[PDB]
């Protein structure tokens, strides 16, 4: 059973850089797609971007060139980079595992999730 | 052979499943334009040469070279493809297996085989080129991959390239099937890391002379003759005929 | 580009009735849509994936269905603990491009 | 001036052959008069001695 927890709470001044980590229990970061989820209070949930367990990145185009993610090469934790943090995107920040299952060799519709407890990155 | 091609039948195409249970015969037959042939698209490596294998094999027994049950504990095999349908429920080839990663891992595998059947044995497999890197990671949990097959006379290295290709059966990825022969006393080693289609039914062969492959249309009933041609058989002792050049059996 | 417009933005009912929620795509995403649950405050748990199947050990209460663009949820029977907020989720395969929809609340009368 | 190819020696344990697992592939070629052959290598050669 893989269980996950984030790290790095606190505040941030405008135009500064946000960096909060996320370490993995239960199993490891070997296999699946590991994802970063943010949600402005009283609204929906966008998605910052995520990186493959091997370490290949995929970032949200609408929020490009402000993010850097990877595993810390101990393959037990991963962290979010956010340069020039405007006071706008205040949110509870979710660390989520995204694992892809399938039935046939076509529909990979199964994109499951398990996530932690959310990080209160109040600006 | 009915509807399936030789490529279809040797791979156990799910349209001539009924063809499984005959292991001794006289001469192949082929509808000239077999449709339900190689169900999953691709490019049979050295197709014609293997076509020439079967032109002279007398009889052959099939056997689970690696039984589906115990051969792959750390992997999973029950992987089908909607293109390769059967009655509407998605299914795969009989003789091949889709070793896809299991439990979030696809551990390296080395499933060797020392042949001791005292006859030439035939082996099939294939390496699956996905049309898309995301397909590859969702199916085998690794960016790149390599496959190696080794004998005491045969060895080559497989790197499945990634490239989107035109629609073929509404399913972009392709495989290349391969094959080889093992002389008695030879051991074949299947070293792989990703993108395998492991064998499940290797064919133990037995050659001969007097058989052949033809391409006919006529139906089949209870004749009794000695010299059959694509247009039928002959039951006379005259020494020359002008029915069709290609023959089977001792013929005028 | 792919977006998930929702309707209704809210539904209210007396606990024990039928419930139905839907999400509408901006394009033709085949079946890779999956919907959630999120109690007040707690982080959410996945409920229905491929818009077809219940999660692991989820009560007889739920069922997700439909195929094509418009997908719909059904509550064959509800319990008061289910009063929460439900979502929808699309995941384009190769460029991963995960994008959610609106997300609505199921209050009472 | 007519022939060129690139050699990457793959690594793989193979069955016993003469109680010695590694193998080579021998190759060969012909040179017309006036042709120059170049042996660029970095590792795993068996260079010619008697052409």
């Amino acid at each position: 059973q893989v269980q996950l927890q984030e790290s790095g709470p606190g505040l941030v001044k405008p135009s500064e850089t946000l960096s909060l980590t996320c370490n993995v229990s239960g199993g490891s970061i070997n296999s699946y797609y590991w994802s970063w989820i943010r949600q402005p209070p009283g609204k929906g949930l966008e998605w910052i971007g995520y990186v493959y367990h091997s370490g290949s990145t995929h970032y949200n185009p609408s929020l490009n060139s402000r993010v850097t993610i990877s595993v810390d090469t101990s393959k037990r934790q991963f962290s979010l980079k956010l340069r020039s943090v405007t006071a706008a995107d205040t949110a509870v920040y979710y660390c989520a595992r995204e694992k892809s299952d399938f039935w046939t060799v076509d529909s990979f519709f199964y994109y499951m999730d398990v996530w932690g407890r959310g990080t209160t990155v109040t600006v | 052979l009915g509807n399936c091609s030789v490529a279809g039948w040797i791979l156990g195409n799910p349209e001539c499943e009924l063809l499984i249970s005959k292991e001794s015969w006289s001469y192949i037959v082929e509808t000239p334009n077999p449709e339900n042939g190689t169900c999953y698209p691709g490019y049979f490596a050295d197709y014609e040469e293997l076509r020439e294998q079967l032109s002279s094999v007398s009889s052959f027994e099939r056997f689970e070279i690696f039984p589906k049950e115990s051969s792959w504990p750390n992997h999973t095999v029950t992987g089908v493809s909607a293109s390769c349908s059967h009655n509407g429920k998605s299914s795969f080839y009989r003789n091949l297996l889709w070793l896809t990663g299991k439990n979030g891992l696809y551990p390296n595998l080395s499933k060797s085989y020392a042949n001791n059947k005292e006859k030439e044995v035939l082996v099939l497999w294939g390496v699956h080129h996905p049309p898309n890197i995301g397909d590859q990671r969702a199916l085998y949990h690794t960016e790149n991959a390599y496959v190696s097959v080794v004998s005491s006379h045969y060895s080559r290295k497989f790197t499945p390239e990634i490239a989107k290709r035109p629609k073929v059966r509404d399913q972009e990825g392709r495989i290349n099937y391969y094959w080889t022969l093992l002389e008695p006393g030879d051991t074949i080693i299947f070293e792989a890391n990703g993108n395998l289609i492991a064998p499940r039914y290797a064919f133990a062969l037995s050659r001969g002379f007097g058989s052949g492959i033809i391409t006919s249309n006529a139906p089949m009933d209870e004749c009794d003759a000695k010299c059959q041609t694509p247009q039928g058989a002959i039951n006379s002792s005259l020494p020359f005929q002008n029915v069709h050049p290609v023959t089977i059996g001792e013929c005028p | 580009e792919i977006v998930l417009t929702q309707s209704p933005a809210t539904l209210s009912l007396s606990p024990g009735e039928r419930a139905t929620l839907s999400c509408r795509a901006s394009q033709s995403v085949a079946t890779s849509l999956a919907w959630y649950q999120q109690k007040p405050g707690q982080p959410p748990r996945l409920l229905i994936y491929d818009a077809s199947h219940r999660a692991t050990a989820i009560p007889a209460r739920f069922t997700g269905s439909g195929s094509g663009t418009d997908f719909t949820l059904t509550i064959s029977s509800l319990e008061p603990e289910d009063f929460a907020v439900y979502y929808c989720q699309q995941r384009t395969h190769w460029p991963p491009a995960l994008t959610f929809g609106g997300g609505t609340k199921v209050e009472i009368k």
